[PDB]
RNA sequence: UCAGUAACGGCGAGUGAACAGGGAAGAGCCCAGCGCCGAAUCCCCGCCCCGCGGCGGGGCGCGGGAAAUGUGGCGUACGGA
RNA sequence: AGCGGCCCCCGGCGCGCCGGGCCCGGGUCUUCCCGGAGUCGGGUUGCUUGGGAAUGCAGCCCAAAGCGGGUGGUAAACUCC
């Protein structure tokens, strides 16, 4: 029974809603549970990284977001065949591997291989038996200086190049931008008819 | 604040502020928006015109990302780059020009609204508009596209 | 060797050979009872592609199921209610006849745990099947390290809770745009996540 | 004049080079093998043909292909599966015509 | 969070999703088929020794049973031998 | 109240041996092999979902294929990715 001037609106409460009501009084006693099951997890593995193995650099889809770089699932198998690492050792040294990724470009393949070459030079590798190394193990020096790394390892940061102030050419004053955007729209709509009427003239000119 | 309401000031009056002839019963005029076309016709024909009917084309699996295009004017185009670059640009006698990026600052299309102060610029964007292109061509400076 | 093309024989179902072997086996099966044990599977091809290793422990039954829909068990007509809900004849059942056959042969022998089922023959009014049952506590199943997952008490009655491949179709799940309405656990909690009010503390 | 990578048009998009890597193995499912053709034609040599095609051969002996197309499209499915079935029975019709002509 | 939105509906009353983005948690795998190794396979009964309040290991059994209508090993779509 | 004391019990996990088990990995090149069948899909009737020339499920008849098959939100053919 609406009065003079109020907005129309449709509330979704014709159902029985009082039976299924999710309260949130748990919340300040579940942030403490997760804090304990995370710090007792951080003391089980004493020198390992707390934040999971390192994770690749990947762009994002959907033209709204295609100018960012964020974390991924795991490395591909081209970023490991080139970097010379076997695909089941990398699972055992803390390197995320997913076999479901393509590489259609090249300029992210290279920056991943370079990031692996950074981590391989930061990695302190303990000996199996603390009495006998391998060819590639580390010395008894770094063991005394081995410690954890809180936070996401080598955090992924969005960098931008810069440019200084150039001098404007005499040419760019004569570049009409809008009659080129609306030419490419017209040329992108008339690609079939232009290529069909020429065929119909090639069927008509035999006469 | 039970103590500031109205019903705490009505304990003593019989009807409690809803009359005696036609009492406050439960639902006189239907429940909700009943009678758009029969007997609440005047309220919708006087306050919500065009509540009734269909118009136009349907579009099924519609995303809100293919048509993402935030805008900007030429008034505050100088607000992206900090102050001391517009100064050094108005100060040097050489004839250089500071490059303004919009896509980096979260804008795509460049419209044109206001007056613009006279110093040469270079704009990298993804679209333009015809007034907003002839104001920069008229001041001096270019309009550069980018995919 | 043979198992590649017994496989390709058992898709000549219109041919004269399989139209003979079924125009015989369905008759032989029709004079038996509804649920009886055979000593060896009629199809070893299809039997091995589901997990039937030919050792001690695995059992194979054979049950018949009658055919058709399901008309509503009311008196004469008399389905009291609005005229939407009058329908008695042309109703159709949700789960298949294959997981009817599985749980008819899964309740009568309660000491066993169902693995999977397959097809054998068809009549006008009968559909026959085969089933595969596993002893949970026999020492050959027990000491295998791969497949001692059955004996765990979770997998009791896989067929009543709908976990066989014949009930996984009835549940309506997978991935994609085609399966929106089973996000979460199932179809129910895809309803429960939606039709509730999350009332925060501060709102 | 000058050219820019236009984000709308015919060849739109940011210009990034491209690599040629090995196509994924799963990209091949059962394309075919020589052992497979060896045995699928031996079983074809053992059992014959279905009784919806022992009428199609008999309507393709009178050089009707539109009628036997509406007759194998009514049964088997679409028009694509009807075509790859018909181009196959113009072959296992012509090998008898070839051997009887031999 | 998108969203009370694209859509349905005597298009009236009213019902009503997902993808992307930021976060909690983070773990992945095995068989059949194709093939090769002389059933290279299990379970139970027998005697002895050790331990046995979750019935197990090693030695012996011309002592018996199931499996060629297929038991084990390598091997599964990231290619493999 | 206190990293205060004492007396019992069961473990978690660290080290010595004494036992048995298992002899296995890379890289680079030549020759071989490689996949789930009354199901996919099509017509139809009925319930369903926001899904609209029919999203899913179920029933009846018809019933496949290997440079093949399904999907690419308006039915239909010819096409390319
Ligand atoms: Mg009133
Ligand atoms: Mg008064
Ligand atoms: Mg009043
Ligand atoms: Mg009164
Ligand atoms: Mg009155
Ligand atoms: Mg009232
Ligand atoms: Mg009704
Ligand atoms: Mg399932
Ligand atoms: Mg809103
Ligand atoms: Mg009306
Ligand atoms: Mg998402
Ligand atoms: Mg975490
Ligand atoms: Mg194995
Ligand atoms: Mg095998
Ligand atoms: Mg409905
Ligand atoms: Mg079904
Ligand atoms: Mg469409
Ligand atoms: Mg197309």
């Amino acid at each position: 029974a609406p009065s003079r001037n109020g907005m129309i609106l449709k509330p979704h409460f014709h159902k029985d809603w009082q039976r299924r009501v999710a309260t949130w009084f748990n919340q300040p006693a579940r942030k403490i549970r997760r804090r304990k099951a995370r710090q007792a997890r951080a003391r089980r593995i004493a020198p390992r990284p707390a934040a999971g193995p390192i994770r690749p650099i990947v762009r994002c889809p959907t033209v709204r977001y295609h100018t960012k770089v964020r974390a991924g699932r795991g490395f591909s198998l081209e970023e490991l065949r080139v970097a010379g690492i076997h695909k089941k050792v990398a699972r055992t040294i803390g390197i995320s591997v997913d076999p479901r990724r393509r590489n259609k470009s090249t300029e992210s393949l290279q920056a991943n291989v370079q990031r692996l070459k950074e981590y391989r030079s930061k990695l302190v590798l303990f000996p199996r038996k603390p009495s006998a190394p391998k060819k590639g193990d580390s010395s008894a020096e770094e063991l005394k200086l081995a410690t954890q790394l809180t936070g996401p390892v080598m955090p992924i940061r969005n960098v931008f190049k810069k440019e200084k102030a150039r001098v404007i050419t005499e040419e760019e004053k004569n570049f009409k931008a809008f009659a080129s955007l609306r030419m490419a729209r017209a040329n992108a709509r008339l690609f079939g008819i232009r290529a069909k009427r020429a065929k119909e003239a090639a069927e008509q000119d035999v006469e | 604040p039970s103590r500031l309401r109205k019903t705490r000031k009505l304990r003593g009056h019989v009807s409690h502020g809803h009359g005696r002839i036609g009492k406050h019963r439960k639902h006189p005029g239907g429940r909700g928006n009943a009678g758009g076309m029969h007997h609440h016709r005047i309220n919708f024909d006087k306050y919500h015109p065009g509540y009734f009917g269909k118009v136009g084309m349907r579009h099924y699996h519609l995303k809100r990302n293919q048509s993402f295009c935030p805008t900007v004017n030429l008034d505050k185009l100088w607000t992206l780059v900090s102050e001391q670059t517009r100064v050094n640009a108005a100060k040097n006698k050489t004839g250089a020009a500071p490059i303004i990026d919009v896509v980096r600052s979260g804008y795509y299309k460049v419209l044109g609204k206001g007056k613009l102060p006279k110093q040469p610029v270079i704009v990298k964007a993804k679209f333009f508009s015809r007034r907003a292109e002839e104001k920069i061509k008229g001041v001096g400076g270019a309009c550069v596209l980018v995919a | 060797g043979a198992y590649k093309y017994i496989q390709e024989l058992w898709r000549k179902k219109q041919s004269d050979v399989m139209r003979f072997l079924l125009r015989v086996r369905c008759w032989q099966y029709r004079q038996l009872s509804a649920l009886h044990r055979a000593p060896r599977p009629t199809r070893p091809d299809k039997a091995r592609r589901l997990g039937y290793k030919a050792k001690q422990g695995y059992v194979i039954y054979r049950i018949r199921v009658r055919r058709g829909g399901r008309k509503r068990p009311v008196p004469k007509g008399a389905t009291y209610g609005k005229p939407v809900h009058h329908g008695v004849n042309q109703l159709k059942f949700a789960r298949s006849l294959q997981s009817v056959a599985e749980e008819r042969a899964g309740r009568h022998c309660g000491a066993l745990r169902v693995l999977n089922s397959y097809w054998v023959g068809e009549d006008s009014t009968y559909k026959f099947f085969e089933v595969i049952l596993i002893d949970p506590f026999h020492k050959a199943i027990r000491r295998n390290p791969d497949t001692q997952w059955i004996t765990k008490p979770v997998h009791k009655h896989r067929e009543m809770r709908g976990l066989t491949s014949a009930g996984r179709k009835s549940r309506g799940l997978g991935k994609g745009h085609k399966f929106h309405h089973t996000i979460g656990g199932s179809r129910r909690a895809a309803w429960r996540r939606r039709n509730t009010l999350q009332l925060h503390r501060y709102r | 004049a000058l050219r820019y990578p236009m984000a709308v048009g015919l060849n739109k998009g940011h210009k990034v080079t491209k690599n040629v890597s090995k196509p994924r193995h799963s990209r091949r499912r059962g394309r075919l093998t020589k052992h497979t053709k060896f045995v699928r034609d031996m079983i074809r040599e053992v059992c014959g043909f279905a009784p919806y095609e022992r009428r199609a051969m008999e309507l393709l002996k009178v050089s009707k292909d539109k009628r036997a197309l509406k007759f194998i499209k009514k049964r088997v499915g679409t028009h694509i599966r009807a075509k790859r079935k018909r181009e196959e029975l113009s072959s296992v019709l012509a090998a008898m015509r070839k051997a009887a002509a031999k």
